[PDB]
């Protein structure tokens, strides 16, 4: 996996160079607004539980036939790994947001996920829309205002969304 | 690959958990650090020419035999020369990517993991490289935290040929 | 038990390797955070009375049932009462010990790991717990970096249990 | 294993207290002193090699029966090994001094030593005199005042020849 | 998947071997308890409507507040009353399940593995489910073998609750 | 693996169904006849070794050129294992049958048995011939009305011949 | 392990004896009460968690020093584990009584646990007394004559007895 | 120890499990069985030496060479013919005690096991001891299900020696 | 497959090493060994008929029963006499093929790995082929080492037999 | 793996044969040069180490794209892997002549070696320039006269070349 | 430890089978080279000082820096002109060892093994000891078969140097 | 372990001296008369089966109490070990000869194996028996001067004899 600094310092290496006095400019533009980074990881993490949940809950009422006995969310073995799967996701991302780079999702989550769902059965358009549900909840949750220093965080949830954003485009 | 956010996220991956506030203070250490660190990185870069030639100057000073001695693994004719030059090069670069990195990432993978066999294939003695990045240490005239790190990496490399 | 200080030396050893730059980092990052962590955690053991209480109550207002049915895992008669305060009380010195150790460590050793069995076995609902904790969140009354840390743990306690 | 903090609140567990105001204080100023202890790190991991090579050899010019043929450090196989190990108590010792806890090093690393030299047949007075001479000199390198803001470290210095001690203490 | 003649073959397989004697008693065992064992199902079958009904009103008269507690992990709702039936629902039909096939198998694969997470998620209480569990026992009114077997699944829930 | 009455229970459940009393009904008689089943059961398994043995020697007169040097079945190595695998044929039919479920065998033995073979370079058409020789002296052996209390086996027989013509019918 | 026949078997073959007419008999008397047996298996069993959760309760309130911060059954962790003790020793208990032998009991489940107990710290005599309950309450459950047959039990009910009474006997 | 109740016992503590309806089928099963398994065990027991006695002479008509070939592996001499009624006695005996425990377990401990290197090593023939089991099939003289059963074991014999 | 050049290599590449003296002193030995190898396979090729001939003929004086029992294992037909024949053939081509070898490989693979079954299985007599054996070897007449060698594989596949 | 004379054994016993007067002639030729091969053998296995880093530095005098930032042999990881693989090629390549036969190399080598490279992204055309440099220096290391009875090795130098050229063929 | 005795029992062992003629092979050629091996060891033995001595000077007039360059790993003093003749005289008398058992193993056991990190450690170059084994070679003085196989040890000596 | 070079090897490297003239020609000699050695053997491993099987038989016969039931050697199970162990022992003690040096018949087979037995209720003793009566066999068999160079064999026998010896001895 790289980090938004190691994922430069590959790109470079296979060059020859050094990173330009305009690249380290940007990650050290992108290591000042550290703070909300964290933030972001934080505020998610620290609501796993409800942001999983709720949009499941949401899924499962948008789309019955789910777990409507023979569909695919049908039985407890299976609704705890759908449960799971969600989370799982979800706790990629913020690993993503953590190290600015998309990798640590690409690499240990999304790639071959596609395959596993088809060869399963598992409806990935289904997957999606839950893991947009999540997103939606997520962002929410990071730009709320209450409780925190104000600032601009629209550079952060444009990034965050990117995120969520492929996991989905994963599985469809 | 060896970086205080990698390092962090893998752990966690490890034990199947969320990121918890440990891991923030990670990042916040890591942060809080790279001020100093590209500032370091950047000065290493401007210097990188004077630097090298520097090195590889000391070198050939502390070991005469190197520049005359015939045969591919030393540096009687120019192709050695420029050899030299490249090698103590890399380390530099390897020096200033640990700097942005954060840790000792980059040059593990890069550089040192396999070095060993490197230098017993072609006769290349550790105690050359070694002398390149103590002179690098004593030149590169950092201050303070930018010092006390870049020096970690160039006393690391040092630690890793002996 | 997962803090900064114990993760980094523990990945260390477990790579066999002296501590990097890269701990040091870590290390950093907990010194830092631990001003305000520690002047957390005596804040909320002056406040452990009130917040106690508080939190008890809370607690029986959300589900007055717990008041009032009879048997061994509710507090309808005083000896009931006396558990969920002891119980909460837990909780809360957990929070404490967390803020000083800087991670989940104490509170995972102590109390996560097995709460699971506890509560199945002795018919505790996992709810009620949650209610204490979101009360504690709304009346340590903490400032900035001791607040967004303690709440931290408080909401890691309340994933842990959902 | 436990760091300086964690070492408090396992004794505050088992008597069910919170950490007394009087204990949140003393580990607030171990916090003060946080610099330090970690230049103390830095500074002898990054001698770690001249700090082992030095006190062996000074080690074998004093004991020259310990690598004549037949002593414990003849063969190539040994030596090496004898180094290792040289550098292992090293090891373990910065770990210490980097969370402010024995533990680590009692642990992983003294505990049974005493009993694996004995069945080996290793001197472990001769164990204890090379970890002796890397105490005096991880010592000197931490304590020299070159390059570095200026202060009181004597302190930290006689935690850090607890450490080295105990290394010792444990192999004769 | 817990069934008299699949661990039985299950079993001769792992240890390589043919069906001895030994698992010609098992089938018998099983073939010989199905006739209780099927009557049972039918009967279950038949009075499904009456006790799945009495069986959640047993749970809301035992438990009130499900029924007036706001969101989405109560009864408050008709929304709410469906999913409570539904689930009662499956706990009847995996017993029925379980008769025909002589084992706790069904309930195994298709409630009980995962059922701790499910409850835990959606905050929904194993006491209610087991309350739901409870009547039906007492309201099956079935006779010698088929009470003792029906029971002994009803109890399995049970216990998988706590 | 399912039994027959597992079996049933599974296709109810992605119904949502309980099981209608017509299948009750049905699985009742199946129950019923237990006996024979278990008859058919234990008089193959106490006759394995004629079973196999006979027919692997017809197959083999049958066929000269499978054990002439150089055939598959040359060599002390492959005649074991070629032997082997006839019983093993056989000791599958005989879990189907107590189990009444194909699955057994269809699973753990039949399924990517044509494609080993095809990759060896062992001739199917000659195992299909093998298990047949097997399914017709399992047969007579299980109708044999020596030493067991009269009755009608035809629909067990029916049953069990089934089992073989798939085992024969997947290697070709 | 031996069940209560194999018991018999594993004695008579290293005298080189078949069973004798008199230890046939006393089998077959064994054998007629199987349904008793069951039915005592069944009934602790299908209560188990009762029997468990009760007597720890009892405990704990008798004992609490146990369960006062620092004593063995404090933490979750700890507390947990006692709880699966204690449900381990009633399911060993019941596999005895099914199997009319001892051996399953103090093989896999007594043997060696004294000195695990010893080891970690944990009180035997308060197992013990754990223990003890369960065997009351499992007693209890036995003896109730609602809903069965009536007849005698109280042999069958004096062997529970023994089984719980050498597990307690075996943690003091 | 292959028998109905310790298997049954068996797989359940490989899963730890507490003992379901299943494994009471099994016991009920080899419970049933017994009966005729028990008087099966005593008349093949009273019957024990016109067995043996009948199983050798009938091993030596198959097989004249045996009782005239020199050499310890045959049984030319009375030490022999020892030797032989022994061992068929071992082989009634296991059998014997299959019935009485209700599976092949017995015979497969103490003589199925090793018999192979037992038989090359002293150089024994499988095939007359495949025909002392052929004769005490035919000779037992067993009714009904005492006879299905042991002439399973037998028969089990039989095929442990091909 | 156990022949000195393949043993050699093979130990080699098990502990990923250049051939060193050691293996060349093996094949040295094998080299050596060869000449009187390769004549005696050449001598044992020649007698082939009269050996086959002569060892069948002797097994069948040992063991006359051989020669009149009837079915299939026997040899009382012409059907049998030549599987007979066959099989002893295949003894003495592997004996001449573990000459050329220098080693007991091309027999371990070709004929004793799971000779044990088919005998078993086709109820044959190990002690008929002990006798074939011993037979070939006081009849090849062969000298020196070629004898020593020869002798060597036949009471191998003796010792493969008890 | 074949040897020469098993390689002639096997294909003798697949017809049934003994083996023909011809071949054990030809057999024991190959015999009677034994001490030829041999010298082959300790000739190229004392040089190993000068054969391949003399081999790998002029390659990549001839390329240096390899070695370049980003080529497949910058970075010591890599350096390293593929001077091991120079090292391996050539192990195996003195197995064969060791052995009189292809077999070990191509079985536990060569086969799918050319699918590892593509996978890996390394350049096949290069291993083999590789190859075939240390061809070319194992080839004059056997033949020179120096130090050696004087014979004709020509025969065994052509076997010895088919081996190496197999190895370069294998990864174009 | 790698010698042809040793080497084919431990494959025997390791297939838990008896030595077969392949090992007496092996033995074989162990035991007809010793002839050569032996003589050699004695020559090598006696001519072991002016060989020492001799190969010690070769070094320092290849790599002249050795004997003046200050510092323990260098050879200006008497001190460590005296570990330098210690060193090369370990590795003749490995040599002879090798010699005398048929295989590098003692080589291996005694010096090749940990060489690596004596080297790295304390500064030796591997080409000083490389050139030291090429002067042995050139002036043993060995003659045919003692020559090919002594040069063998000290060519892998100097392998394991690069 | 040691082969009898190496085992000389072994005493002169931790004297740091090289092998005196006295040992070499120690060692020259046991090199010339090789060929007996090999010869003691092939002769005992050429007749394992026979040395085991007779030995065996003799000693159960001269103590049935071993093979009556009870005993440590009834069932085939046990029969079939004991058989083994007399095979294995052998086995060792061949190595023994081959090597010229006791130690892996010490290491591998007899260390230990005297607390193995006690542990698990074998009759040391017996065992001895057992080999002790190997020993004469295998002595017999060596000896014999049918169909082989003449010469004396009397000190290889000596030794032979010393190695059953000492199996023997372990296990008393
Ligand atoms: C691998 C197959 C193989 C074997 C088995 C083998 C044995 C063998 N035994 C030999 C010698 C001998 N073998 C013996 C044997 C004995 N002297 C006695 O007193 C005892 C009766 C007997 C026990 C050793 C003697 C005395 C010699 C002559 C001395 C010698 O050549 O070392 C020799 C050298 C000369 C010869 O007799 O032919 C060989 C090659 N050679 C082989 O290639």
């Amino acid at each position: 996996m790289f980090d938004a600094f190691t994922k430069v310092a590959a790109q470079a290496d296979t060059r020859g160079e050094m990173v330009s006095v305009a690249q380290i400019d940007a990650l050290s533009q992108m290591v000042a607004e550290a703070n909300k980074r964290l933030d972001a990881v934080n505020r998610i993490t620290a609501n796993a539980s409800t942001v999983v949940s709720n949009a499941a809950r949401a899924l499962f009422a948008e789309q019955p036939q789910l777990i409507a006995p023979g569909g695919n969310a049908y039985t407890s073995n299976r609704m705890a790994a759908c449960l799971r799967d969600m989370e799982i996701i979800l706790r990629y991302v913020t690993y993503a947001v953590f190290a600015g780079d998309a990798s640590a999702l690409e690499d240990r989550c999304l790639n071959g996920l596609r395959e596993t769902y088809s060869a399963l059965g598992t409806p990935g358009s289904s997957v999606a829309v839950g893991v947009g549900k999540m997103k939606e909840a997520a962002l929410a949750i990071v730009n709320d205002p209450a409780g925190i220093t104000p600032g601009d965080c629209s550079a952060l949830a444009s990034e965050i969304a990117g995120y969520f954003d492929r996991a989905a485009a994963a599985v469809s | 690959m060896k970086t205080p956010l990698t390092d962090a996220v893998s752990t966690a991956d490890s034990q199947g958990r969320f990121l918890s506030s440990t891991e923030i203070q990670v990042a916040f250490g890591r942060f809080r650090q790279a001020k100093a660190g590209l500032a370091a990185a950047n000065a290493l870069t401007s210097a990188a020419d004077a630097l090298i030639s520097g090195a590889a100057q000391a070198v050939y000073n502390s070991f005469p035999y190197t520049t005359c001695m015939q045969g591919p693994n030393y540096a009687a004719d120019q192709r050695g020369k420029d050899k030299c030059a490249r090698d103590i090069g890399y380390y530099l670069r390897m020096v200033t990517y640990c700097l942005i990195a954060g840790g000792t990432g980059p040059m593990d993978e890069y550089l040192i993991a396999g070095i060993d066999e490197v230098n017993r294939t072609f006769e290349l003695s550790p105690s050359w490289y070694i002398e390149a990045l103590k002179y690098i240490k004593a030149n590169h005239g950092l201050a303070g935290d930018a010092a006390a790190e870049a020096n970690s990496y160039l006393d690391y490399a040092i630690n890793a040929l002996s």
